[PDB]
């Protein structure tokens, strides 16, 4: 599943 | 620092319980089906109704239409009669030497019911809470994926910027979200122009897009038809009602909650390839009444903005890592494909992805913000940003002020009622939160 909020982890 | 047991750990957002949410897009997304023709060389844009008829003749399995999934809150024979009237009026168009640029339909009892009665010449709200259905994530995933076709056209014929736009464009030109932009631009252009030019008439509007095959050859696509209702649009908030009639191979019985607003007709037999070989499968027509406004149609005509706005977000990401390494990483990011980003998840945990997957995910998010635009989204976006900043600061061991966290959660959770897109964004935030403060 794509989840753009996960970019904030990097 | 205060004792660790006194430090406040942000809790998950609470999503409301209720019946599974239903599709509320202005047109079909993953479920659409295209009947397509290969454009003549140097064609341009044809007459929409002429292209529509040509596209329909590429399908060899038309049959007598029947209702197979009633609209619970509708007069289902009126939907079936509306479709038969569209076919009868296309036949009348076919019987004339000259195909017109626009078509006004007969205002029959079925269309008056679906669209409304005559009026003298002038001198979203659904309140109940709904639960998040799996189809929203599934739609988003499909939007992030690549198509066989290119949706962005080249132009008439600074190293960094040029190289960035070209790298980004190469990554999103075939992206399903880019199909949704061009589909949205075309249909909102046709509906707004008809809304302004033929205010009293029920106009038959083909739903059309254009793309280029892998072979660089031009295709015209037909998704179905819209019938425009009465459209005296004085202010930019005034509603034009329309009837949408959309081809699909999706069996509506799999996800009844998704299709609550629709009547589904079976209109044809499609020969399909499967591992075992050839099979006959039904072609469906998804029919619903819907509505839009001048301001929403203007936004739809502007959907190419999503490409600039998502490029902006990629540019910023290349800017930050170009500062640290003091060497602009543009080529290496798109070329190396060795650097990864946290872009997906499964029960197994976070999934790392190429810059291409990041380009397509951010485009898809911008495009879904436009397709499912709502006041609740604007509120959720503003308030959720404030919480994300607190979570980032906590993750970095910075001790941000938490005394007003209670009022922030109230303002976010106020936005979580029944919107499928806002509810997915809230679920996404929760997943990030579990990973952020592990």
């Amino acid at each position: 599943d794509y989840n753009p909020y996960l970019l904030y982890l990097k | 620092s205060i004792e660790p047991f006194l430090r406040t750990t942000p809790r998950p957002l609470r999503l409301p319980d209720g019946p599974l949410c239903h599709q509320r897009s202005k047109f079909l997304l993953m479920d659409a089906l295209k009947l397509s023709i290969e454009d003549p060389s140097h064609e341009g844009e044809g007459i929409p109704l002429y292209d529509a008829i040509k596209c329909m003749k590429t399908f060899f399995g038309w049959k007598e239409p029947n209702i197979v999934k009633p609209h619970e809150k509708g007069i289902n024979p009126n939907y079936l009669m509306a479709w038969k009237q569209v076919l009868a009026e296309l036949q009348d168009i076919e019987n004339e030497e000259k195909i017109p640029r626009t078509k006004n339909m007969k205002r029959t009892s079925q269309l008056k019911w679906a669209l409304g009665e005559n009026m003298a010449p002038e001198k979203s709200d659904e309140p109940e809470p709904r639960s998040l259905a799996s189809w929203v994530q599934n739609e988003f995933n499909k939007a992030c994926e690549l198509t066989d076709s290119s949706w962005i056209e080249l132009d008439e014929i600074e190293h960094i910027a040029s190289m960035r736009r070209n790298y980004f464009t190469a990554e999103v030109s075939h992206c399903r979200a880019t199909e949704y932009i061009m589909k949205g631009v075309y249909i909102n252009t046709a509906l707004l122009n008809a809304s302004c030019a033929a205010m009293d008439d029920f106009q038959l509007i083909p739903m059309i897009s254009k793309c280029r095959t892998k072979e660089g050859r031009r295709k015209t696509n037909l998704y179905g038809f819209i019938i425009k209702g009465r459209s005296h649009l004085r202010n930019d908030t005034d509603v034009v009602n329309f009837v949408s009639m959309e081809f699909s191979l999706t069996d509506p019985r799999l996800e009844p909650h998704k299709w609550e607003k629709y009547c589904v007709l079976e209109i044809g037999d499609m020969l399909l390839r499967t591992a075992i070989g050839q099979v006959s499968r039904p072609m469906f027509l998804y029919v619903r009444t819907n509505g839009t406004s001048k301001i929403k149609m203007k936004w739809g005509m502007e959907m190419r903005r999503c490409l600039l706005q998502s490029l902006q977000q990629i540019e910023s990401m290349i800017e930050a890592e170009s500062s640290v390494k003091e060497k602009d990483m543009t080529k290496e990011f798109f070329e190396n494909k060795s650097e990864t980003w946290p872009i997906g998840e499964s029960p197994r945990g976070v999934e790392e992805g190429s810059i291409g997957k990041v380009c397509r995910t951010l485009l898809a998010k911008s495009v879904f913000n436009s397709l499912y635009a709502s006041p609740q989204l604007e509120g959720f976006s503003a308030e959720s940003r404030k919480l994300l900043l607190i979570v980032q600061a906590l993750r970095d061991n910075l001790e941000p002020g938490t005394f007003d966290l209670g009022g922030l959660y109230e303002a976010i959770e106020e936005c979580l009622i029944n919107d499928p897109w806002v509810l997915l964004n809230a679920s996404w935030f929760n997943s990030f939160l579990t990973h952020a403060l592990k």
